[PDB]
């Protein structure tokens, strides 16, 4: 149901820069590294295929 | 000469003792007092 | 009948074809052994022991030999460079054909133990049914081992009887084998300390023959034996897989950290000297003597050994490797012929930069130049659209000190750019990737491969330790339980003890 | 070679198969 | 005292409801203060 | 034979609620710092000056993203005792370097010791054979080759799994980008094993509630089992019949297929921890060099092994800066790993 | 069963299976030297690990020349 | 492409060993008498 | 006829203790600000 | 394709048939006890 | 060609796989979830690059 | 010379056969693209 | 049964509640305190939310050294003023 | 530290009132343990 789910979208939980400090810095959580991660893979994923700034699907 | 860790580390096996110790001596302490009953 | 993973089971109440089995296993080890050594010898280049050691050769057996005296040839040559060298009987050669004889011989001896199974030896006096006196056993062997342990110790590694041990500097530069006295103080359980190694062997050998003898002359007590189940020989299969076991993680961790038994020279570098920079650090200092002293900088580079700056290349980290990327490391980016010389890089403004080195992690990795500061000034760009700190836009160079390539400046971009690339795996060196068809990517190193194997043993070991001493303690229900179990041996609260009838 | 050494495993284990099912010991009630 | 006088069926849902209350206490701490984004 | 040690021996193997043993004196203080430990970091404790990063709930965090972290590169493998050379004895200060990290880690390992000879105690006493400390020896050596083994082979401490949902996460990523950990045979037939001991689980559970005999008159059909009764709940010879059919081959002997479940999961787990053995040494299963020598010389040649690699680049060059804070690493936006517009 | 001149020489060597002393015995002796034990390889496990540091003792490649 | 050249009598041997050990066993179990 | 102080009590209580504390803790933090 | 595809759609239909007018011949009935379910 | 931009994937043992890296490769982007059996095609060659084996199976 | 009365006969049934030779067939299967690497 | 009272007896009688009525709201308003009175952030040496940098400084204090990792901490602890 | 105090403060008047309500139960068990 999960893959079924996410199929529409309906993503996993997101915590990126939940956690601020007093003057309003991020304090990244483990979340966050996750997040670095998730962002290698869709930098690189299909390299030559998308020409707009989002990829909607 | 003694180090501060040579003594840190005699500071960790003098309480590790302690603690087996007391662990130990509580525990007998107790077998004695409630005993099984047998025959 | 039996299992196919139960047929050695037949050797249990049978002394004699026991030793047997053991006399056949020793004989296939000591064949290994011999063999082994056969081929490293029929496949190993003496020839240059600075730029082409036997850890790049893939050399196993080898550094066994050396580390405990070991270290010529029969045909003239020695691992240390030198010629002309009579080993005497006890070279390579000879240490593999003994080998090769003794694993005969065991043969033969266990053919003898094989037809011969029955003698009165193994049978019990009053009974007249096979048994093993296991614990006199124990004391019999620990006596043995242990004036083994200590003759080895006080006559072989002293050099009073024997040749002494394979010892070194701090940058494994000038190894080879010496005497060794005992260390006496505290200093002797340091690892890195030799004379420690020694005072191991002559002190836990006399321990050793102390404890022996008292394994002999003194009877188990009742409470232990019964527990122990010290009547079945699989309890002492369980206790000593056992013992094996923290042998092998022992060994397996020695050899990744480095000790005073695993030597640089014998079976390449650490991962920890990469991460520290060990080698550059001792580098970069002899350098700076070197300017202090008034030698030029060509001079001051050019003073460095090729051996000191070879140890200074990721090349030669033993965690840069691959499971199935088998073989030498010459099989991966060469045979190391020599140093090119030191690399400085400089931008248009004449500022010294560096480039940042790969960490043994990443299979690759960008180039990234920053002044002595670490402050960006050039790199490789990916996407070039935005670039800022092109090699072209930053105008680089870079100069060689030191080396083949001495005295040398390149500027042109392409260059310049191979080189920042080289800059990475530390210092640079030429390589002959032809002789082997070497394909240019990254294998472990003897201390690689050993520390593999014995952690990985040491781990299944654990399980044959569990699996041994779970046959031994209950052997009276591993075909089943009681057929006739009461449920009030189970039952809650009916008996006060568990298990314990007389306590209803 | 390479691909004719997976191809004769795959092979071998679907013959397999086949004698598994068709020419197992039968199963019998005692 | 002794076992009973107070019916287990009301145990279970009082106590039940204070997990509920504490849980939506911890979901609200989601959306504001600490660890909200904002 | 009734002195002391057969009088704590009699108190310690009563018939209790919760059985103690002898076994239990290393395993209830050592489970119970290691639980306690997680609870008391999760809740309390930062790993700003270790990572960088909030942790607990004090800070902010919730249950997916609380953990207790490793400790800083620069702690090496430092055993990190409270009284040792590190802290000096400062409990704020150890909590403040990750020494809650190799408490957990400890604890938890004796704690393990404890409980598989939990096991084979209380099978001695009840007389049962010792199957299922056997079979928990699949747990250990997970436990000591990811927790203990695998940072031990690397430079620190640090690089071990943080104890913690999101952390573990981070975990897995790391070991995709850096290690190629899918493409390993060890942590392949980790996953048949475990998938297979799943499966093996459904089928069983499901054809024995669908092949039960009728024992009662009601609808619900729990009630017509007795624990003590001698025959079997369900039909072998049915089950047997159906699956025959139904799939090609079918188990004969309950005796077999109980084992085999024993076999499936436990060796799949064995199998997986010596992978990550070698990914200790960095031994890996990284590549397939015919692959990279063809498609070095062919631009053409694409493959999802080479479409994989790629993704592995992007994890690596995207999550070090702030996953390795140690290394300082500053990667200028121009070299950054990027496909077309994203 | 066979007899041979070296199992004569070796017989009183293997006749005693079985053979125990009463009780406990030497158990208590035997616990103190494991106890020494434990405590040695704590020590030589902490200098390798630098939780144990001692005067002249450097735990480094650079421990002599 | 350019394969390690031992893969094919390691993946042969590595089939056939153990494979023949198992049909050796098997067969003499047949052939016990019934 | 029961007796109050049993293993199963100090179990229990080594458990429940602390579980209380730290539930009135974590629910103070839903409260804080930054 | 246009033969090929002439042939599927044959193929398809003649299976499909065959389960339907299959379910319809009196299935419930196919069963070891109870047959009578009319 | 997977994703629809003319960069063919290679799937197959014969045409440079071994058994890890080998697949039979999803349809064409360009083609979605448009129904394409062997007959939509102008040929097997056209069938093939395209990713009709895929949509078989 | 007088038979060893330890001798134990041996046995390998036609379902162990099938379960060996698809687990070695199988290993095979999958560590072979790591042989030819 | 193992002889320890039943606990459907325990939490169905009016004395357990009589003494828990007050044990467990003590100990969760005593946790509550811990947190709310700061005392948490210095037993753990957790920061508080204007304590993880110093007004300008946007870099880690993360620690480099082993062996004097403690004072190290001391230092960054200064520099928050 | 009068945090201290003000945090352990409503632990040590919860131990000290369960033991009012149970001390004649728990001195009847020991003693009869005795
Ligand atoms: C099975 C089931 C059983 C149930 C499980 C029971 C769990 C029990 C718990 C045991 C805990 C063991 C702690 C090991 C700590 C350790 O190792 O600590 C590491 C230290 C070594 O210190 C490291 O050393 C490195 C290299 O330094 C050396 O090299 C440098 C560079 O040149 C410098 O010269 C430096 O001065 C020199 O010392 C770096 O300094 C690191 O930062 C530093 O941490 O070794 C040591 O204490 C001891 C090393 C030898 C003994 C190892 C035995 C145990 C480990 C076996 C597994 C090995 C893993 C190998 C990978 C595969
Ligand atoms: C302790 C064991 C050990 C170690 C550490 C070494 C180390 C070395 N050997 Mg030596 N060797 C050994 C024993 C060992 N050897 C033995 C027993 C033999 C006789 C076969 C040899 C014969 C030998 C030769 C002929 C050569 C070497 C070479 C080398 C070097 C390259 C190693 C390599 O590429 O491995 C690669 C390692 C692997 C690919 C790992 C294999 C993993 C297996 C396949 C996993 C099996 C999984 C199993 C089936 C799963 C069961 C599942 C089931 C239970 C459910 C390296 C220094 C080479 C060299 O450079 O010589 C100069 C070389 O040519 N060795
Ligand atoms: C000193 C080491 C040692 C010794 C002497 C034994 C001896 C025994 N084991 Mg134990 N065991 C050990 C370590 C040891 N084991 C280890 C490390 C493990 C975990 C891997 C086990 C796990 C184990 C299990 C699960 C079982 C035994 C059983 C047995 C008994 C029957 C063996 C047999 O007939 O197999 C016959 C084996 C074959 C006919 C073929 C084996 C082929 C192997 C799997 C692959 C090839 C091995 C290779 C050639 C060896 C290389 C050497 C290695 C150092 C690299 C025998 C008493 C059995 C038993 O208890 O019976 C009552 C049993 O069920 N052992
Ligand atoms: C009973 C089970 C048990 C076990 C196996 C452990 C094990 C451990 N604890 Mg834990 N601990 C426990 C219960 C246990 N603990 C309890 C009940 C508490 C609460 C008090 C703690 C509180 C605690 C803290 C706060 C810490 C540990 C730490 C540790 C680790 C280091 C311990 C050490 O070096 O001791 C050394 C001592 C011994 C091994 C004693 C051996 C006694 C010998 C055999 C007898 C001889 C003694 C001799 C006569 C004494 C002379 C002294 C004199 C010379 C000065 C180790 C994993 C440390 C840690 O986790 O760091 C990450 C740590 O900081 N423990
Ligand atoms: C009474 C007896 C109890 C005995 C317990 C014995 C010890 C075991 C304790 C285990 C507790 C583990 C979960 C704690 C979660 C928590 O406190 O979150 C505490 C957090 C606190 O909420 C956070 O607080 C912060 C305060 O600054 C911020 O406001 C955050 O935004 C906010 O999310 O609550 C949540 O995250 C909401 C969901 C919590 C529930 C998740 C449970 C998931 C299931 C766990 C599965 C594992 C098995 C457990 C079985 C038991
Ligand atoms: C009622 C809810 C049902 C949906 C949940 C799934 C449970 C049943 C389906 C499992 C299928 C397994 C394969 C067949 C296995 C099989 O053959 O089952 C057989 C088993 C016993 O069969 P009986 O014939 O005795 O009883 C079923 C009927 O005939 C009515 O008497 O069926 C049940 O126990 C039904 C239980 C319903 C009540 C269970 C509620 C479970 C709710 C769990 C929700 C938790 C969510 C947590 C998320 C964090
Ligand atoms: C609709 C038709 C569908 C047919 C599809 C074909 C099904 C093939 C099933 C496997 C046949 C081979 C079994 C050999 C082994 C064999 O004959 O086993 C026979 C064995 C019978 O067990 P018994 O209880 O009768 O054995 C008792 C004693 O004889 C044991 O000593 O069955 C099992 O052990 C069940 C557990 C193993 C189940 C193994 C599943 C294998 C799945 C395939 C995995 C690899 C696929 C790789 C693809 C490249
Ligand atoms: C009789 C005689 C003789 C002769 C002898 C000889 C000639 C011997 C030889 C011997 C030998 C020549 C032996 C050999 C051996 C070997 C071995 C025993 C090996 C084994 C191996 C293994 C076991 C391995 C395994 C593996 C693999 C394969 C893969 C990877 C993984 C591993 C490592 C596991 C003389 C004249 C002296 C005199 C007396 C009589
Ligand atoms: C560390 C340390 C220590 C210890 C401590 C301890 C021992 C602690 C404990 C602690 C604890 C012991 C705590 C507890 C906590 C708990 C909690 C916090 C809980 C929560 C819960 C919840 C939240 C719930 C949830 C849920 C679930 C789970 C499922 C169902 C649903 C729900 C949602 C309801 C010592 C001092 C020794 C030393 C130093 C260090
Ligand atoms: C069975 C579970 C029952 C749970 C019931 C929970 C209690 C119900 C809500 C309690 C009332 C809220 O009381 C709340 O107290 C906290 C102090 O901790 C105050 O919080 C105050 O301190 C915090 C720091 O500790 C500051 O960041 C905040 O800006 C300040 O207002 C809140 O301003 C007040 O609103
Ligand atoms: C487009 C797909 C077709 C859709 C058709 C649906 C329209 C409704 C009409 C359905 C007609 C069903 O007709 C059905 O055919 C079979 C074959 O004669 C009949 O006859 C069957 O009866 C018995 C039942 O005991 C079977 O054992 C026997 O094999 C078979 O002859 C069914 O008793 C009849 O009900
Ligand atoms: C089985 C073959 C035996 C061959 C023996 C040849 C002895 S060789 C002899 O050995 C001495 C000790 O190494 C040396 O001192 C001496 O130089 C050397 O010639
Ligand atoms: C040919 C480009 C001009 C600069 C020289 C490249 C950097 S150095 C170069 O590196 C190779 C490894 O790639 C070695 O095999 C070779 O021996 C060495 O010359
Ligand atoms: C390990 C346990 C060692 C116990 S020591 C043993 O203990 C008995 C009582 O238990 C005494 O009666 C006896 O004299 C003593 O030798
Ligand atoms: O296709 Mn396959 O992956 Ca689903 O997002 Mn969009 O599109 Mn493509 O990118 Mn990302
Ligand atoms: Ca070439
Ligand atoms: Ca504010
Ligand atoms: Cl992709
Ligand atoms: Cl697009
Ligand atoms: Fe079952
Ligand atoms: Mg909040």
């Amino acid at each position: 149901l999960g893959i079924s789910t996410m199929a529409f979208n309906l993503n996993g939980f997101n915590f990126n820069h939940s956690v601020i400090d007093a003057k309003g810095n991020v304090i990244n959580t483990w979340a966050d590294i996750i997040n670095r991660a998730n962002l290698g893979m869709e930098v690189m994923h299909e390299r030559n295929a998308h020409n707009f700034p989002l990829d909607l699907a | 000469t003694i180090t501060p860790s040579l003594k840190g580390f005699f500071i960790g096996l003098l309480s590790g003792a302690v603690v087996l110790g007391l662990t130990f001596a509580v525990l007998i302490a107790i077998s004695q007092i409630d005993k099984v009953q047998r025959s | 009948g039996l299992p196919w993973y139960r047929v050695h089971t037949v050797l249990i109440n049978d002394p004699g074809r026991l030793i047997a089995a053991h006399l056949m296993h020793t004989a296939l080890v000591a064949g290994w052994a011999g063999s082994m050594a056969l081929y490293e010898l029929a496949t190993f280049d003496p020839s240059d022991p600075v730029l082409n050691p036997m850890w790049r050769q893939g050399m196993f057996v080898l550094p066994f030999m050396a580390r405990l005296g070991v270290t010529g040839s029969w045909s003239g040559w020695s691992i240390t460079g030198e010629t002309g060298i009579d080993p005497g009987f006890w070279s390579f050669e000879g240490v593999a054909l003994a080998h090769i004889v003794l694993s005969g011989l065991l043969f033969l001896a266990a053919c003898w133990h094989w037809v011969y199974w029955d003698l009165e030896l193994f049978r019990d006096p009053r009974t007249g049914e096979p048994a093993l006196d296991l614990p006199k056993m124990f004391g019999i062997h620990l006596f043995l081992a242990g004036l083994l342990c200590f003759g080895f110790g006080a006559f072989h590694l002293t050099g009073l009887f024997g040749p002494g041990m394979w010892v070194s500097d701090p940058y494994g530069l000038t190894g080879s084998v010496q005497p060794v006295a005992p260390e006496w103080g505290p200093d002797g359980f340091n690892p890195y300390n030799p004379g420690g190694v020694v005072a191991h062997h002559i002190a836990a050998g006399i321990v050793g023959i102390i404890a022996g003898l008292f394994h002999i002359l003194v009877r188990p007590p009742q409470r232990l034996y019964k527990a122990l189940r010290m009547g079945n020989i699989e309890t002492v299969l369980s206790s000593s897989i056992a013992a094996v076991f923290f042998a092998a993680f022992v060994v397996a961790g020695t050899m990744w950290y480095g000790s005073a038994t695993t030597p640089i020279e014998l079976f390449g570098p650490t991962r920890y000297q990469w991460d520290s920079s060990y080698f550059q650090q001792e580098i970069n200092r002899r350098v700076q003597a070197s300017l202090a002293s008034g030698a030029t900088l060509e001079e001051a580079w050019s003073a460095i050994p090729e051996k000191l700056a070879f140890y200074d290349y990721i090349g030669n980290n033993p965690a840069k490797g691959g499971l199935f990327r088998t073989g030498p490391m010459n099989k991966g980016d060469g045979i190391a012929q020599a140093w090119k010389g030191h690399a400085v890089f400089r931008n248009k403004e004449g500022e010294e930069l560096f480039v940042r080195r790969m960490p043994a992690f990443f299979e690759s990795f960008p180039v990234i130049l920053t002044d002595k500061n670490g402050v960006v000034k050039a790199d490789i760009p990916f996407r070039r659209a935005e670039s800022k700190y092109s090699f072209e836009q930053q105008g680089v160079t870079v100069s060689f000190y030191g080396g083949e390539l001495n005295g040398q400046t390149f500027t042109d971009p392409p260059t310049v750019k191979s080189y920042a690339r080289k800059a990475i795996f530390g210092e640079i060196f030429e390589f002959d990737t032809e002789t082997l068809n070497s394909d240019g990517i990254f294998r472990t190193s003897p201390r690689g491969w050993f520390t593999f194997a014995h952690a990985v043993f040491a781990l299944l070991f654990f399980f044959g330790h569990i699996w041994h001493g779970a046959r031994t303690l209950f052997r009276d229900v591993f075909s089943g339980i009681d057929p006739e179990l009461s449920p009030e041996q189970v039952e809650w609260g009916f008996y006060q003890k568990v298990g314990d009838v007389t306590t209803r | 070679m390479e691909t004719i050494t997976y191809v004769f495993i795959f092979a071998c284990i679907i013959a397999l198969f086949f004698f598994a099912i068709f020419f197992r010991e039968p199963p019998r009630i005692t | 005292s002794e076992g009973g006088r107070i019916p287990l069926w009301i145990v279970a849902t009082v106590a039940g409801m204070g997990v509920i209350v504490i849980v939506g206490l911890f979901f609200y701490g989601a959306y504001a203060g600490l660890g909200s984004s904002l | 034979e009734r002195g002391w040690f057969d009088i704590l021996d009699d108190w310690l193997k009563r018939d209790r609620f919760v059985f103690v043993g002898w076994s239990g004196i290393l395993l209830f203080p050592c489970a119970y710092l290691a639980l306690g430990g997680w609870l008391t970091g999760t809740t309390f404790v930062t790993s700003w000056y270790t990572h960088g990063l909030a942790s607990s709930y004090l800070e902010g965090c919730n249950f997916l993203t609380v953990a207790v972290s490793t400790p800083a590169n620069s702690m090496g493998h430092s055993l990190l005792l409270l009284w040792g050379p590190e802290a000096q004895g400062d409990f704020t200060r150890w909590c403040q370097l990750g020494g809650l990290w190799t408490f957990i880690a400890l604890h938890g390992a004796f704690g393990l010791i404890g409980f598989m000879l939990r096991q084979f105690e209380i099978a001695r006493l009840v007389g049962v054979r010792p199957y299922n400390a056997i079979a928990f020896s699949a747990p250990i050596a997970v436990f000591v080759s990811v927790f203990l083994i695998y940072p031990l082979g690397q430079s620190s401490w640090f690089f071990a799994p943080s104890f913690g949902v999101a952390a573990i996460f981070r975990f897995l990523l790391f070991f995709q980008g850096f290690h190629n950990w899918t493409l390993n045979p060890f942590h392949m037939m980790g996953v048949a094993g475990v998938l297979g001991g799943a499966l093996l689980c459904a089928i069983h559970g499901a054809t024995v509630e669908n092949t039960l005999f009728q024992d009662g008159e009601g609808a619900s059909t729990f009630r017509a089992f007795n624990p003590t009764q001698a025959e079997e709940t369900y039909s072998m010879v049915t089950a047997n019949r159906f699956w025959s059919q139904i799939f090609g081959i079918a188990f004969s002997n309950k005796r077999w297929l109980h084992f085999f479940m024993l076999f499936v999961p436990v060796t799949g787990l064995w199998m997986s921890a010596i992978g990550v053995v070698g990914l200790a040494l960095n031994l890996r299963s990284y590549d397939f060099i015919s692959q990279e020598i063809r498609a070095a010389e062919d631009p053409e040649f694409e493959t999802f092994y080479t479409k994989n690699l790629l993704l592995n680049e992007g994890i690596r060059a995207w999550m070090a800066p702030q996953d390795q804070p140690h290394e300082n690493f500053v990667f200028p936006e121009e070299v950054l790993p990027r496909g077309n517009a994203l | 069963a066979r007899r041979t001149w070296l199992g004569d020489i070796l017989r009183p060597l293997n006749s005693e299976y079985g053979k125990v002393a009463p009780g406990w015995g030497t158990t208590p002796l035997m616990a103190v030297f494991m106890g020494l034990f434990l405590v040695f390889l704590l020590i030589i496990l902490e200098i390798y690990n630098s939780t144990l540091i001692l005067d002249g003792v450097n735990v480094s490649w650079k421990a002599l020349g | 492409m350019e394969v390690n050249q031992l893969g094919l009598i390691a993946t042969a041997l590595f089939v056939l060993v153990p494979s023949v050990f198992l049909i050796i066993l098997y067969v003499q179990t047949e052939s016990q008498q019934k | 006829s029961y007796p109050i102080f049993t293993v199963r009590w100090v179990a229990v209580h080594t458990l429940a203790v602390p579980t209380i504390f730290f539930l009135g803790a974590i629910a103070a933090m839903q409260f804080i600000q930054r | 394709m246009e033969t090929l595809k002439i042939t599927v759609y044959i193929v398809v239909t003649f299976f499909v048939l065959l389960f339907v007018f299959g379910f319809l011949s009196g299935d419930p009935a196919r069963n070891p006890k109870r047959k009578d379910l009319e | 060609d997977i994703d629809g931009i003319r960069e063919p994937v290679s799937g197959s043992l014969l045409y440079g796989n071994n058994i890890i890296t080998g697949a039979v490769v999803p349809s064409s982007n360009a083609i979605g979830l448009h129904f394409y059996p062997i007959w939509e095609a102008a040929s097997l060659d056209e069938w093939l690059y395209n990713g009709g084996p895929y949509q078989l199976i | 010379m007088e038979p060893n009365p330890n001798r134990q006969p041996v046995e390998l049934n036609r379902t162990s056969l099938y379960l060996g030779l698809l687990l070695i067939l199988v290993l095979a299967l999958l560590f072979s693209s790591y042989f030819f690497n | 049964t193992t002889g320890e009272r039943p606990f459907s007896d325990i939490i169905t009688s009016v004395r357990y509640w009589v003494i828990h009525s007050i044990t467990i709201p003590a100990l969760f308003i005593a946790g509550w305190l811990f947190v709310s009175t700061g005392l948490a952030y210095d037993v753990f040496g957790t920061p508080r939310p204007d304590s993880y940098y110093a007004q300008e400084q946007r870099s880690i204090p993360l620690v480099t050294d082993r062996f004097e990792a403690k004072q190290q901490v001391e230092t960054f602890l200064e520099q928050l003023k | 530290d009068w945090r201290v105090l003000v945090v352990l403060l409503p632990v040590l008047l919860a131990a000290g009132w369960a033991v009012r309500n149970i001390l004649p139960y728990a001195v009847k068990q020991v003693q009869k343990l005795l």
